């Protein structure tokens, strides 16, 4: 589903 | 020089956009996710462990005449979702949209996490954040954008992402037919290596604008719009029937609702997100419940202007030695 591609 | 490439959502929810990129000589075309919230260009390759490669297109550095191994060098990265890859490093020619950088570092995945293997449409990422976020060691490598800036007509790039539609990435010039009125620019903080800026406030629907500093990051690589808990809660108090759902993780509403619009402040200017953009979609096919596209960034730690906010505007990333971010309605 939704994407979180800041680097952490 | 300049580059222009078309960027298409990976699915009918606009979860992500991929853009084609030509790597090596002769050129292998790979569909990358351009991500303004990181700084590595990595791709699925002939080094990748075979049972973690699905349907992706791979880079094979041994078929490129211009490829060279960057010896010593390795990279390992983790993303906001906990996803990860690592591997080693070659330099090679890479072209976007006709804009050619030579001696660009292309990171070769040896290993990728389960979510990357499952995503058949994304053969790897292109980072567009500041190069101080790059994972390669022991010397960090420049992003494509930083390698391009010597030869660019203007040291800029623009994101014109589409709602359920293709859009464009341009490098090196601003297409003045792509937006309406004028670009407002705001200052960018590079302290934590992001396109970090401070929006000046917000309004819900036809209600009053509330002047309040909202520091966040523009992140193309994040789908949804992550706001502080109390702004998001003021938004969803206007949709009757909206509720927070622990099960699904976030605010959910009936798919039948007409959602209000959301405005965010850029300096004295205002960008309005149509309410249909905030309708992410339904939480399962056929379901009568829909997931919202505005959620809390409280367990993130940081506010993210993600694709739902960016696709409402034409965004200029001003890569001058003091960088700025520019926003126009479109």
């Amino acid at each position: 589903x939704p994407f979180h591609l800041l680097v952490y | 020089s300049t580059g222009s490439a078309t960027t298409t959502p990976i699915d009918s929810l606009d979860d992500a956009y991929i853009t084609p990129v030509q790597i090596g000589t002769p050129a292998q075309t790979l569909n990358l996710d351009f991500d303004t919230g990181s700084s590595d260009l990595w791709v699925f390759s002939s080094e990748t462990t075979a049972s973690e490669v699905d349907g992706q297109t791979i880079y094979t550095p041994s078929k490129s005449t211009t490829a060279k191994l960057l010896s010593g060098a390795t990279w390992s990265i983790s993303y906001g979702d906990g996803s990860s890859s690592s591997g080693d490093v070659y330099t090679d020619t890479v072209s976007v949209g006709g804009l050619t950088v030579t001696g660009q570092a292309v990171e070769s995945a040896k290993k990728v996490s389960s979510s990357f293997t499952e995503d058949s449409t994304i053969d790897g990422l292109l980072g567009l954040a500041f190069s101080t976020l790059n994972t390669v060691s022991p010397t960090q490598q420049k992003t494509f954008f930083d390698n391009a800036k010597a030869s660019l007509d203007s040291p800029v790039f623009t994101a014109d992402l589409g709602y359920h539609a293709p859009g464009t990435y341009n490098f090196g010039f601003i297409d003045t037919t792509a937006y309406t009125g004028s670009i407002t620019y705001t200052a960018v903080s590079t302290k934590q290596g992001f396109w970090e800026w401070t929006s000046t406030g917000y309004a819900v629907g036809s209600g009053t604008f509330k002047s309040t500093s909202i520091d966040g990051i523009a992140d193309t690589g994040t789908t949804l719009l992550y706001l502080p808990a109390t702004v998001v809660s003021a938004y969803w108090a206007q949709v009757s029937g909206a509720k927070s759902s622990s099960s699904v993780g976030g605010y959910v509403f009936p798919c039948s609702a007409t959602l209000p619009s959301f405005t965010f402040g850029v300096g004295s200017a205002r960008i309005v997100i149509p309410g249909d953009y905030i309708d992410f979609g339904p939480i399962s096919t056929g379901s009568s419940s829909c997931f919202g596209g505005i959620q809390s960034s409280a367990g993130i730690g940081i506010n993210i202007f993600g694709d739902v906010a960016l696709k409402a505007a034409f965004v200029v990333f001003n890569g001058a030695t003091t960088p700025t971010l520019g926003f126009a309605s479109k």
